[PDB]
């Protein structure tokens, strides 16, 4: 059973557990993976370079 | 000789497309770092206030 | 059908060689599973020089991964292209090296050397005509230096007719990355002088300058550095794997570059390297490719060729190009830079042409330079050696696990002799 | 009392490989050969006979408890480098005192 | 595979161990029960925790720590509260009588009572270990268990374990602030016996971190929890490369080789950067050169020995986060060109870099702001000779009249040990003088 | 999309774990390679499942 | 391409069985719907190439 | 050859059949279905844009 | 105390004693215009 | 303080003399030799040390 007087002690107050942090929130998106503009989204002009 | 000129032109245009794509991805990564730093400042403002310290 | 057995030791070796295997894997068309997925039959014809037929269309590398401690080898396994390797080629202890040459070589490297010789013996006897060995490591640590030198010595003892290539990234002029690297580099090169057929000294400062000036690259990381080293490895072994107008293998390069058995330390370099936003301003010609080859900022060695003389040069071009253009460009650069070449050897250039450039490129080029400017690197290591050897700093360790001071004295004397020979064949005249 | 090698498997069965970070004990590897008809050199009691070269070590083995260790321990330098001559001398002195006190406590 | 055993001896060691294992659990996603929050597959499934936590057959993470004290108050406070099910109860050794700020009590009396049990627990943990890297021993150079039992335990560890790494994390008595009175006596007597049975001892006081928390963190009245949190960040940055993949990995066997130039010179300092709060980190652009300059600044040092007064011997820079080796190289080059930082003449290669990709974690409700990059700065300098001289002066002042000697002698230590210990640190003091030229 | 050249490599900056699962380790006296079921961060691999 | 469509659909209609207040429009359901759409678009492109 | 050996006369948007195209799941070789002009990315910079 | 000020150093890090003597000579000169004890510091400032 | 400023100036002149020796050694190998200017530089080195 746990101990309900840890607030008096210094190590209880400074060592009470809280869960971790994940740094990017679940709305952050990377723009590097967006499709290219059509001037740069051309075709490969070299097909058989061997 | 027309075939050789067209081959050189094709390789050249492929490389122009390649490095323009790479430069665009470089600017996209720079904007990604900018947005990550903004999100980090927002996270510090949100969670790490001195009133929330133990 | 010749074969190359590739060995990678240390954390630096296990990173750079893994990048090298990944580069030649997606150059030959091998997928992360291990199966062939290319388009041409040229990628499939000469594949046994690095791979072994495992399962039908599956090809496994002939790599031998060596470390005193399972460090970066675990990350190599868990990264991309990490399950192509045979699972029992990973030879590993559990103690550390501690960036200690004697830990890598004498005490803790003694328990793993028998296992590594067993693995590399099983790999080497399977080849019908073995050509040589290719070791990747660092001359600054314990595993890359100590176990690497021990492995070179034992492989030379068992096979004293094969070509030994070592890449062995060397200590930097500025910034150390290890405080005992003068001792490590001196004790390692003391055996790299008398054992290896050829060594391609690479400096991380030169790599950083290449990334900053010729590639912009505000965030380089070690991936691009290992990619450049991998490109140089592929350039120096491409004549085995693809047909060309003028072939030159490892033994041919070793014959055509080293004049004397002591001088086999080279300056690798790769061309073309373009800053992001300059491909439209540059035009691809053989003259600009050769001038980028012979530019002093392009080599991965921090020593400056202007402070020295080119004993020999190897130029391995890759791409559809004219032999007249190649020979005329070599003649032109040799005639214009007539003071940077030794006068008592005419045509200090061995050319090679491969017909298959790397993907996404029309022409590529690999420059190997045996020059007398390597004496700057060896004099820097000798100076930083004798700075602390006179005060016996960081040497109670090496004495503790048990070598004598006569080994350090012999190593520094060997380095000074190599400096003397490189200085002799820079001011020696013909007549 | 017989850790008599494993030939190919001497690479294994090492104290470092079997999670024994302590220093190991050296048995006699590589067994020797004999001729035959070894002398009985004993009786049906556990005795050692008369004239047998009996050892001079303790019959209960050599082990020291905590309350009979030396008060000072040298530290296993094994290097003798970059130290002064009196440092070498008194390191030998403490090593000799250590060996003498363990020998006296065992005997 | 890269197992480490953490022996926390004394009240300072146990409290630092609390603040350390809290951060280790937050890093490896371990609840204060020993279990993963999710199942065996998701939210985990890795084996990166085996450097610190062993795994039972069911999936319960138990630490590789041995908590030792002679008083029962702090150890029972650990046993009853928050991490009451995480720590192993047999690895929570405590006694009846404390050593009461007495080296000889911790060395011959009650400290020698428990060393058999402590070594039994240590050898059980080492038999669990399958590739042990070393012992991280957390103690103080204050009084009692942190000096006497720590020195005795390290003597026994050197006796039985051979030349395994024995890295100390030692709380050095500050030049002005000090709690005990017999603290110079205990410190002299414990450095005399831990000169030989040691590989390296990272030296972290309290007053310098107090000044750091006042100046850089704006706490203006911090406490032992904050101090031990910063020490936990230091030890996490040291041990990070054994758990997280990086460009340059540094193991525990390397710190001795790259920070001990001569025997008995094995006392490097410690520094963490950027130690700073959120309202100040909002205005900063924290980069590699900036945090390297902060590390080499003679105000972020976590021991009150300014490097202007001495010469550097060795310099371990542990970069941790989204740090790039190009800017690492540029920052170290500009530090080498900087003149206020002075390196000794026989060491041209004075730097050792270890780069890890893991960003610095933050304790919830903690003091430090979250940053993308940090440095553990670990220097072996001759500026600690000033601290050794000051502590020897304090010992000589206390020993001229020979106050507080009757306690030590009347409960069991010979008085010649005081004289030979003062001779040993006089020899050390001259050693630092001879190294500095 | 980019061809595999030394100047055309990019990395994900939003990766936040960077762990290292000890697939390569020992047993009671032997070298055990062990197949990797997890890579770096904690995500399962995508090559041999 | 077929299997990730199965993954996204099964995830959607497993998460639809949540309790009263836990039935939340979290910013993972939106991304999963966009994944369904992108999978269908890629399947359409591949079937065009097949034709 | 009126073109280099590494290039092809047809382009990415030029691939057409010569004989009668088969019926494969609604898609026909040669047709371009809806042009779908609405796939223009939102480059305004608002939250949720590309 | 004077009983603890005549002790020779434990480490010998100068090979021959001639180099030790020729370094500590002119090191005793160099201790002036230093910072801190033993003259191992920077040369202050101006 | 004034004498320490003069000592700092003397050490800066020492650094200048070392730099001057290095730039003089930078010279082509044909001239080199032993010069009266070189002897004056060594005399200045000795005078600054004294
Ligand atoms: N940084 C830090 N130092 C501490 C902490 N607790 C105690 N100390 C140091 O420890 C010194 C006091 O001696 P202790 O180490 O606690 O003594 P002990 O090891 O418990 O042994 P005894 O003397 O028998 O109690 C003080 O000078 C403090 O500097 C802590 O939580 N954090
Ligand atoms: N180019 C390159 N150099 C590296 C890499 N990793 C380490 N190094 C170099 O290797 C040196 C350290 O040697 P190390 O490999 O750690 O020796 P080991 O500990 O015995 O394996 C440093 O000077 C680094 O510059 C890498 O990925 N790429
Ligand atoms: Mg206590």
């Amino acid at each position: 059973d746990r101990r309900f007087d840890l607030h008096q002690t210094s190590s209880g107050r400074g060592l009470d557990y809280r869960p971790e942090y994940y740094f990017p929130a679940s709305d952050f998106k990377t723009t590097i993976n967006n499709p290219l503009p059509p001037q740069l989204a051309k075709q490969d002009e070299i097909i058989k370079p061997f | 000789e027309q075939r050789e000129n067209d081959r050189e032109e094709a390789f050249a245009s492929d490389m122009i497309r390649n490095d323009k794509i790479s430069e665009l991805l470089q600017r996209r990564q720079e904007q990604d770092i900018r947005n990550l730093n903004s999100a980090m400042n927002e996270f510090r403002d949100l969670h790490q206030q001195p009133e929330g310290r133990r | 059908m010749r074969e190359i057995v590739h060995m990678q030791a240390g954390q630096c070796g296990n990173q750079i060689g893994a990048k090298f295997w990944e580069v030649i894997s997606d150059e030959h068309g091998i997928d992360p599973t291990g199966t062939y997925h290319g388009d041409s039959d040229l990628q499939l014809e000469r594949i046994n020089v690095y791979y072994n037929e495992a399962t039908g269309g599956k090809y496994v590398p002939r790599a031998v991964l060596v470390d005193l401690e399972p460090g970066t080898m675990d990350s190599v396994r868990s990264g991309p292209f990490g399950q192509i390797f045979r699972p029992d080629n990973f030879v590993f202890g559990q103690s550390g090296a501690g960036n200690n040459w004697a830990k890598g070589h004498y005490t803790e490297g003694a328990e793993l050397v028998d296992s590594v010789l067993d693995v590399v013996r099983k790999e080497a006897e399977s080849c019908d005509c073995l050509q040589g060995f290719q070791l990747t490591h660092s001359l600054g640590g314990g595993t890359g230096s100590g176990m690497g030198t021990l492995l070179i010595s034992k492989i030379r003892e068992e096979y004293p007719d094969r070509i030994m290539n070592t890449f062995s990234v060397v200590p930097s002029p500025k910034v150390s990355d290890t405080v005992v690297e003068p001792y490590n580099a001196t004790l390692s090169v003391h055996q790299l002088v008398e054992n290896t057929d050829e060594t391609y000294c690479i400096d991380n400062e030169a790599l950083y300058d290449i990334c900053f000036r010729t590639l912009k690259l505000t965030t380089p990381t070690y991936g691009d550095l290992n990619h450049l080293v991998s490109a140089t490895m592929s350039g120096v072994t491409t004549c085995l794997r693809f047909p060309g107008q003028l072939n030159a293998d490892l033994r041919k390069l070793a014959v055509n570059m080293v004049p004397f058995p002591r001088l086999h330390f080279f300056m690798p370099g790769f061309a073309p390297l373009t800053s992001r936003g300059s491909q439209q301003y540059r035009a691809l010609t053989v003259p600009e490719l050769t001038q980028q080859m012979f530019d002093a900022k392009n080599m991965m060695a921090a020593c400056d060729p202007r402070h020295g003389r080119y004993l020999t040069v190897a130029a391995i071009f890759r791409g559809r190009m004219s032999m007249k253009e190649v020979d005329e460009q070599m003649l032109n650069v040799q005639n214009k830079n007539s003071s940077y070449f030794v006068e008592w050897i005419p045509n200090n250039v061995k050319t090679a042409v491969c017909d298959i450039p790397p993907r996404g490129l029309k022409m590529s080029a690999t420059f190997i330079g045996n020059s007398t400017a390597i004496q700057e690197l060896f004099k820097r290591i000798s100076e930083q050696f004798t700075a602390m050897f006179r005060r016996k700093a960081f040497l109670h360790w090496y004495t503790g696990e048990g070598m004598d001071e006569m080994e350090f004295t012999e190593a520094e004397s060997n380095m000074n002799d190599l400096v003397s020979e490189y200085q002799q064949y820079q001011d020696a005249t013909a007549e | 009392s017989s850790h008599f090698s494993a030939n190919q498997y001497k690479q294994a069965f090492d104290s470092r490989r079997l999670q024994n970070s302590q220093i190991p004990q050296t048995y006699k590897e590589r067994p020797s050969s004999y001729e035959g008809f070894t002398q009985i050199i004993a009786n049906d009691r556990g005795h050692l006979k008369q004239g047998v070269p009996r050892s001079k070590d303790s019959p209960w083995g050599g082990f020291v408890g905590t309350w009979e260790m030396p008060k000072k321990i040298p530290g296993n330098v094994t290097t003798y480098m970059s130290r002064g001559d009196p440092a070498i001398d008194n390191i030998q002195k403490t090593r000799a005192e250590h060996n003498e006190y363990m020998r006296q406590a065992v005997s | 595979m890269r197992e480490c055993i953490s022996i926390h001896v004394g009240q300072a060691g146990v409290q630092i161990g609390n603040a350390c294992w809290e951060l280790y659990c937050l890093e490896h996603g371990i609840q204060p029960d020993g279990q993963m929050p999710s199942d065996k597959t998701i939210g985990g499934g890795d084996d990166s925790f085996n450097t610190f936590f062993s795994e039972t057959g069911a999936g319960k993470h138990v630490p590789r720590a041995v908590f030792v004290d002679l008083e029962p108050t702090v150890v029972d406070e650990v046993r009853t509260g928050t991490y009451r099910q995480l720590f192993h109860p047999e690895q929570l050794i405590t006694g009846k009588e404390d050593a009461a700020n007495n080296y000889a009590r911790g060395h011959y009396t009650i400290g020698k009572e428990i060393v058999d049990l402590v070594l039994d627990r240590i050898r059980k943990l080492a038999d669990q270990c399958t590739g042990l890297q070393g012992f991280l021993i957390f103690h103080s150079f204050g009084g009692g268990t942190g000096s006497g039992f720590a020195s005795l335990l390290m003597e026994r560890l050197s006796v039985d374990y051979g030349k395994k790494s024995k890295l100390e994390f030692a709380i050095y008595p500050a030049p002005q602030i000090s709690t005990a009175v017999v603290e110079p006596y205990n410190t002299i007597l414990t450095t005399h016996t831990t000169l030989e049975h040691s590989d390296c001892a990272f030296m972290v006081d309290n007053e310098a971190i107090y000044d750091i928390c006042r100046r850089n963190l704006d706490i203006e009245r911090p406490t032992y929890t904050n101090l031990n949190r910063l020490i936990a960040q230091i030890v996490s940055s040291i041990t990070a490369s054994l758990r997280f993949d990086g460009a340059l990995n540094v193991d525990l066997t390397e710190f001795q080789t790259n920070l001990v130039p001569y025997p008995r010179i094995h006392f490097p300092l410690a520094t963490y950067a950027p130690v700073i709060s959120a309202e100040k980190a909002y205005h900063e652009q924290l980069s590699v050169a900036e945090i390297t300059n902060a590390c080499f600044e003679p105000a972020n040092q976590m021991v009150k020995c300014d490097p202007r007064h001495g010469k550097y011997m060795a310099c371990c820079m542990l970069y941790r986060g989204d740090v790039v080796p190009k800017d690492v190289n540029a920052a170290i080059a500009t530090i080498k060109t900087k003149r206020t930082i002075q390196f000794v003449d026989w060491c041209p290669t004075g730097f050792k870099v270890g780069i890890n990709y893991q960003p610095p974690t933050v304790v919830p409700g903690g003091d430090l702001a979250k940053v993308q990059r940090a440095v553990c700065m670990l220097s072996n300098t001759t500026a600690i000779a000033e601290a050794w001289a000051r502590l020897d002066h304090k010992f000589d002042l206390m020993y001229a009249k020979r106050a507080f000697v009757h306690w030590y002698v009347g409960e069991g230590m010979e008085e010649g040990e005081f004289s030979e210990a003062r001779e040993d640190l006089a020899a050390l003091e001259k050693d630092y003088e001879e190294v500095g030229v | 999309a980019l061809p595999f050249l030394p100047g055309n490599s990019f990395t994900d900056p939003t990766q936040r774990k960077f762990h290292r699962s000890q697939s390569l380790g020992y047993k009671n006296g032997y070298a055990l390679p062990a197949r990797p079921e997890v890579g770096i961060g904690g995500e399962p691999l995508e090559v041999n499942q | 391409k077929e299997a990730p469509m199965k993954v996204a659909q099964t995830r959607l209609d497993h998460r639809t069985h949540r309790p009263n207040v836990e039935l939340c429009r979290d910013p993972a359901q939106y991304r999963m719907v966009q994944e369904v759409g992108e999978i269908q678009d890629s399947i359409d492109k591949l079937q065009q190439k097949l034709a | 050859r009126p073109l280099p050996y590494e290039c092809t006369l047809t382009s990415r948007e030029t691939i057409r059949p010569r004989t009668e195209p088969p019926e494969v799941d609604g898609h026909i070789s040669g047709v371009k279905h809806v042009p779908s002009q609405w796939d223009v990315p939102n480059l305004s910079g608002k939250p949720g844009a590309a | 105390m004077s009983r603890f000020s005549r002790q020779l150093p434990h480490l010998e890090t100068f090979r021959s004693p001639n180099a030790h003597h020729e370094a500590f000579a002119h090191h005793a000169t160099d201790c002036t215009a230093r910072t801190g004890t033993f003259g191992h510091g920077i040369y202050e400032s101006a | 303080e004034a004498l320490e400023k003069q000592l700092e100036h003397i050490r800066k002149d020492i650094a200048l003399n070392k730099m001057s020796t290095e730039i003089r050694c930078t010279r082509p190998s044909r001239e080199r030799g032993r010069d009266g200017a070189d002897n004056v530089m060594e005399k200045e080195f000795r005078h600054l040390h004294q």
